[PDB]
C-alpha cells in the first residue's frame, strides 16, 4: 500500500519536542561508512499517531517507540515514511501518544561519510612522509545534522545530547563535552562516552575521530583550552592557544557570564571548507586561520589568527548559549560576533590595530548598500538552505557597523548592560530580533532610548541615509535622505530611519546626541560655533553633507590644525567628500582642497581614504591622450605624499595595517621616480644582486627594489632567470610585478607570448595591461587570441572575468568604448562584458563631467 | 567565521 506523507509544511510541526537525544555513532574511516543508533525523548503536545523529523541520506534500518519503565516498560515498532524532497520522515504508531506523558524513538541507521564537506564527512591529509591519512569530522550549519543522525534538525528544539564514539584505538575522539570514560567495546573497538550536553541546539553538535596531538592552557575560571591540530603542525598553535586563553577571559568578564562549558577546544581541520564553525565548545578552524608558523606564513595571518578566534569565542555566549528562534535572524549573530571581533581584539591585542580594519570593512558595506542591488540585514527566510546562499557576508558587516552606531549612541555601559541582560534573561532559550532591543531598551543611564523601533528602521529597510546639516546662527537643521549612488534614472523612495546623530563642535569639546526621527528638524546651539562636524568618530552609518560654508570651515579645521578631530573623524570628511562628489552635490575642488591637508597627516586610515580616491583618477589618465595634465595629478600626489614617504622605514616593522601602507607608499614613489626612493631601491637590488638573493630582503620593500630593478635589462633579465627557479607565492608573483613595471616594449612581448604557453599567465595579463607603456598590447593580444584564450581556461572562477574586465577597467576615451563593444559583439560571460562595458561608459562619463575641472585646478596651487 |  501507499501511504501519504502525514506532513505538508517545511518547519516541522511545533507539538511534538525533543528533551534528550541519546547518540551512538560508529564511523568507519577506511570503508568511508558509519552506522548510528540514536535514542531521542519526546514528548507530545497534542495527541497523534506520527512523529515528523528530519533525515537526508540514511536508510533507517530499523525504528521503535517505547513508553515507561520496570514492570511498565512498552515497545511498539514504528512505521517509516521517507519523504526525501523536504528532508523529511515519519514515524507512524499504531496507537496515538498521551499529550505529556514522556516517549523514547529509537532509530538504527547507516550511511555514508560525506565526501561534500557537508554533515559527518572525510577529510584527508599527509604526513611529512607521504603517508595518506583520513579523519572523520562534522559541518552541520546550518541544517546538515540531519545526515549524520535523524532528529528535530531545528535551531529552536534545544535538548541535551549523550554522544558515545565508537572508534580504533589508533584514533582520539572529541566531541562537545569533555570524554567521561573509553570502555573497550570489542576487539578493535573503544567507545568514547562523553559528558552529556547542556540544552542547545542540533546545529552545534560536533565531532572528530582523528590522530591529532593538542596542546593545553587552563585560565582563571578553570577552563582547559586545547588547541588540536595534525601532529606535524601542532608546534605551530602556541600563538592561537594564548589568545583563545585571553579571549576567553575577557568574554568571561565582557558579558559577566561563566564559559558555560568545562573545556573548549579549537581544532585545526586540513582543507577546511567552510574558515571556521563556533561548535559549542569544539570550535573548528581552517588550518590556515588557526596555525602560526615561525617563518611568517604570511604578514596578515597573524591577525586572521586573533580575529578568527574572537570571533569563534563570542559565539559560545552570544549565539549558543542564546540562538536564534529561526534562522531568519541569523544575520543579528554574524554581526554581533564580527562587531565582537572589534570590541575584544581591540583590548586583548592592542598591538594589531583592528580598527583601521573593522573600519574599513563599514566603508565596503555602505559602498556595496548604496546600490540598487541591496537587500536589508533582516529577511524572512522561507528555507535555511535556499535562502543561506542568497545572503551574503555584506550583510553581516553592515550589522556589525549598525552595532557600532548602536554602541557609540547609547553609553559604552549601557550596551555593555543590555547585552548582559539579555543573555542572562535568555540563557539556553531562542530569541527573535526584537528581544535584544527590548532588553537594550530597558537600561537606564547612569529621555527612553526605544531601541526597538529605531533599528527596525536599519534592519528592514536597504540602503543608509545621507544626512545634510544647514547652520543658521544657533540653528543646525538636520535632512535625511535615501542616498542612492545609482545615477541611472530617477527613482526614488520614501526610507525614512531614526538616525542617531551625534556632533561635536568648536566650543564644547563633549560629544552631542540628537535622534533624529524625521525628515527635517532643527537642535538649538547654546552659541554659534567655528565650525560643526557630525557623525563623531565614524560611528554611525550614514554620511553627513554640510550645505553653504560648513565644508569650508571644515576643510580649513583640516590645514589648521587637523588634530581638532579624530584621525578617523578626518577619514571620514576625506571619505563622505568624494562620495558627495559622485552624487554631483560638491566640487571636485572642493574635494581637492578638502586632500590638501593630507601633507600633515599621519594615521592610515585618512591616508588610505585619499589614496582610494585620488589613484583611480590618475589611473584613468593613464590611458589619456594628454600627459600634460597627468603628469601634474601625479605630481600633486606626490607633493601631498611627500613627507609620509620621507618618515617610513624600510623594514617589516609595525601593525599590518602600518606594513601595508609602507608597501603602497614605497612602491608608489618608486614607481613615479622620487629620487630618494629610487636611489634606495637601486642600492637595496644591488646588494640583493650581488649575492645571488642570500641576502634578505624587507619584504615591503621587495616590491619597489624589484620594480626599479626591472627599469634596465641588466637587472630585468636577472629577475626573469631568478623568477624561472622560484615557485613560491611571495618569491614568485613579486617578481612577476617586478618584471611586468618594464619601459622595455620588446621584453613584454616575449612575456606575453612566453607565458601563453603555461609558463601564471592569466594574473600577468592583467598586470602586464594595466601598465602605462604597454596597456594597449595586453588589450590587443586578447582579441586576436580570444578563441584559444577562452577554451583553454573554459568558464567561470576568476581568470575570464580578471582578464576579461582586467583590460578594459580604465578606459577614458569613447573612441575606446566603440572598440569594446565592437569586439564583444563578435564573439557567466555576458554578466562579464555588461558589467564591463557599463564601467567604461562610466569611466567616459567621469572624464567628461571632471577633466576640465581637474586641469583648472591643477594650476592654482 | 569568516568574519568576514
Ligand atoms: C573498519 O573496518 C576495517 C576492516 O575493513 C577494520 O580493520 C580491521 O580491524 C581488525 C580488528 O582490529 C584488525 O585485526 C587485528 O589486527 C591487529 C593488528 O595486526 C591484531 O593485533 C589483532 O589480533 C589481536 O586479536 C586477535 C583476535 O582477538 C587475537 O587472536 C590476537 O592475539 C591479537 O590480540 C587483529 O588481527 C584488522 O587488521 C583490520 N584491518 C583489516 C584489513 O582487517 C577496522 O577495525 C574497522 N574499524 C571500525 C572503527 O569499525
Ligand atoms: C554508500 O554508497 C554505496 C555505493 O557507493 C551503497 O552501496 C549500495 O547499497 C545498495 C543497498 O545496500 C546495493 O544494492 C548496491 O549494490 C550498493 N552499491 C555498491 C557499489 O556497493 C551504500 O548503500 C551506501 N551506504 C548506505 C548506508 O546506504
Ligand atoms: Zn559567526
Amino acid at each position: 500500500d501507499g501511504t501519504p506523507f502525514p506532513w505538508n509544511k517545511i518547519r516541522l510541526p511545533e507539538y511534538v519536542i525533543p528533551v534528550h537525544y541519546d547518540l551512538l555513532i560508529h564511523a568507519n574511516l577506511t570503508t568511508l561508512t558509519f552506522w548510528g543508533t540514536t535514542k531521542v525523548e519526546i514528548t507530545a503536545s497534542q495527541p497523534t499517531s506520527t512523529i515528523i523529523l528530519h533525515s537526508h541520506h540514511l536508510q533507517i534500518s530499523r525504528a521503535t517507540l517505547r513508553k515507561g519503565a520496570g514492570e511498565r516498560l512498552s515497545e511498539e515498532p514504528l512505521q517509516v515514511l521517507e519523504h526525501p524532497r523536504q528532508e523529511q520522515i515519519a514515524l507512524l504508531a499504531p496507537e496515538p501518544l498521551l499529550v505529556g506523558l514522556p516517549y523514547t524513538v529509537v532509530i538504527h541507521y547507516a550511511g555514508n561519510l560525506s565526501e561534500t564537506f557537508h554533515g559527518f564527512y572525510k577529510s584527508t591529509y599527509r604526513t611529512k612522509e607521504g603517508e595518506l591519512r583520513i579523519l572523520a569530522s562534522t559541518q552541520f550549519e546550518p541544517t546538515a545534522a540531519r545526515m549524520a543522525f535523524p532528529c528535530f534538525d531545528e535551531p529552536a528544539f534545544k535538548a541535551s545530547f549523550s554522544i558515545k564514539i565508537r572508534r580504533e584505538p589508533r584514533h582520539l575522539a572529541i566531541s562537545n563535552m569533555p570524554l567521561v570514560k573509553s570502555v573497550t567495546v570489542a576487539e578493535g573497538l573503544i567507545e568514547d562516552h562523553f559528558d552529556v550536553t547542556v540544552k542547545m541546539s542540533t546545529y552545534l553538535v560536533a565531532f572528530i575521530i582523528s590522530d591529532f596531538e593538542s596542546v593545553s592552557k587552563i585560565t582563571k575560571s578553570g577552563v582547559k583550552v586545547s588547541v588540536y591540530a595534525v601532529p606535524d603542525k601542532i608546534n605551530q598553535a602556541d600563538y592561537a592557544l594564548d589568545a583563545a586563553v585571553t579571549l576567553l577571559e575577557f568574554y568571561e568578564d565582557y558579558f559577566s557570564i561563566p564559559y558555560p562549558l568545562p573545556k573548549q577546544d579549537l581544532a585545526a581541520i586540513p582543507d577546511f571548507q567552510s574558515g571556521a564553525m563556533e561548535n559549542w565548545g569544539l570550535t573548528t578552524y581552517r588550518e590556515s586561520a588557526l596555525l602560526f608558523d615561525a617563518e611568517k606564513s604570511s604578514a596578515s595571518s597573524k591577525l586572521d589568527i586573533t580575529m578568527t578566534v574572537a570571533h569563534e569565542l563570542a559565539h559560545q555566549w552570544f549565539g549558543n548559549l542564546v540562538t536564534m528562534e529561526w534562522w531568519n535572524d541569523l544575520w543579528l549573530n554574524e554581526g554581533f560576533a564580527k562587531f565582537m571581533e572589534f570590541v575584544s581584539v581591540s583590548v586583548t591585542h592592542p598591538e594589531l590595530k583592528v580598527g583601521d580594519y573593522f573600519f574599513g570593512k563599514c566603508f565596503d558595506a555602505m559602498e556595496v548598500d548604496a546600490l540598487n542591488s541591496s537587500h536589508p540585514v533582516s529577511t524572512p527566510v522561507e528555507n535555511p538552505a535556499q535562502i543561506r546562499e542568497m545572503f551574503d557576508d555584506v550583510s553581516y558587516d553592515k550589522g556589525a557597523c549598525i552595532l557600532n552606531m548602536l554602541r557609540e549612541y547609547l553609553s559604552a555601559d549601557a550596551f555593555k548592560s543590555g547585552i548582559v541582560q539579555y543573555l542572562q534573561k535568555h540563557s539556553y532559550k531562542n530569541t527573535k530580533n526584537e528581544d535584544l532591543w527590548d532588553s537594550m531598551a530597558s537600561i537606564c543611564p547612569t529621555e527612553r532610548v526605544d531601541v526597538k523601533t529605531m533599528m527596525n528602521t536599519w534592519t528592514l529597510q536597504r540602503g543608509f541615509p545621507l544626512i545634510t546639516i544647514t547652520v543658521r546662527g544657533r540653528n543646525v537643521h538636520m535632512k535625511q535622505e535615501h542616498y542612492m549612488k545609482g545615477s541611472d534614472g530617477a527613482p526614488d523612495t520614501g526610507y525614512l530611519w531614526h538616525v542617531p546623530l551625534t556632533f561635536i563642535t568648536s566650543k564644547s569639546d563633549m560629544v552631542h546626541r540628537f535622534l533624529l526621527k524625521t525628515k527635517t528638524d532643527v537642535l538649538i546651539l547654546p552659541e554659534e560655533v567655528e565650525w560643526i562636524k557630525f557623525n563623531v568618530g565614524m560611528n554611525g552609518y550614514y554620511i553627513v553633507h554640510y550645505e553653504d560654508d560648513g565644508w569650508d570651515s571644515l576643510t580649513g579645521l583640516l590645514k589648521g590644525t587637523h588634530t581638532a578631530v579624530s584621525s578617523n573623524d578626518r577619514a571620514s570628511l576625506i571619505n563622505n567628500a568624494f562620495q558627495l562628489v559622485s552624487i554631483g552635490k560638491l566640487s571636485i575642488e572642493k574635494a581637492l582642497d578638502l586632500s590638501l591637508y593630507l601633507k600633515h597627516e599621519t594615521e592610515i586610515m585618512p591616508v588610505f581614504q585619499g589614496l582610494n580616491e585620488l589613484i583611480p583618477m590618475y589611473k584613468l589618465m593613464e590611458k589619456r591622450d594628454m600627459n600634460e595634465v597627468e603628469t601634474q595629478f601625479k605630481a600633486f600626489l606626490i607633493r601631498l605624499l611627500r613627507d609620509l614617504i620621507d618618515k617610513q622605514t624600510w623594514t617589516d616593522e609595525g601593525s599590518v595595517s602600518e606594513r601595508m601602507l609602507r608597501s603602497e607608499l614605497l612602491l608608489l614613489a618608486c614607481v613615479h621616480n622620487y629620487q630618494p626612493c629610487v636611489q634606495r631601491a637601486e642600492g637595496y637590488f644591488r646588494k640583493w644582486k650581488e649575492s645571488n638573493g642570500n641576502l634578505s630582503l624587507p619584504v615591503d620593500v621587495t616590491l619597489a627594489v624589484f620594480a626599479v630593478g626591472a627599469q634596465s635589462t641588466e637587472g630585468w633579465d636577472f629577475l626573469y632567470s631568478k623568477y624561472q627557479f622560484s615557485l613560491s607565492s611571495t618569491e614568485k608573483s613579486q617578481i612577476e610585478f617586478a618584471l611586468c613595471r618594464t619601459q622595455n616594449k620588446e621584453k613584454l612581448q616575449w612575456l606575453l607570448d612566453e607565458s601563453f604557453k603555461g609558463d601564471e599567465f592569466p594574473q600577468i595579463l592583467t598586470l602586464i595591461g594595466r601598465n602605462p607603456v604597454g596597456y594597449p598590447l595586453a588589450w590587443q593580444f586578447l582579441r586576436k587570441n580570444w578563441n584559444k584564450l577562452v577554451q583553454k581556461f573554459e568558464l567561470g572562477s576568476s581568470s575570464i572575468a580578471h582578464m576579461v574586465m582586467g583590460t578594459t577597467n580604465q578606459f577614458s576615451t569613447r573612441t575606446r568604448l566603440e572598440e569594446v563593444k565592437g569586439f564583444f559583439s563578435s564573439l557567466s560571460q555576458l554578466r562579464c562584458v555588461q558589467q564591463t562595458i557599463e564601467t567604461i561608459e562610466e569611466n567616459i562619463g567621469w572624464m567628461d563631467k571632471n577633466f576640465d575641472k581637474i586641469r583648472v585646478w591643477l594650476q592654482s596651487e | 567565521x569568516t568574519f568576514p
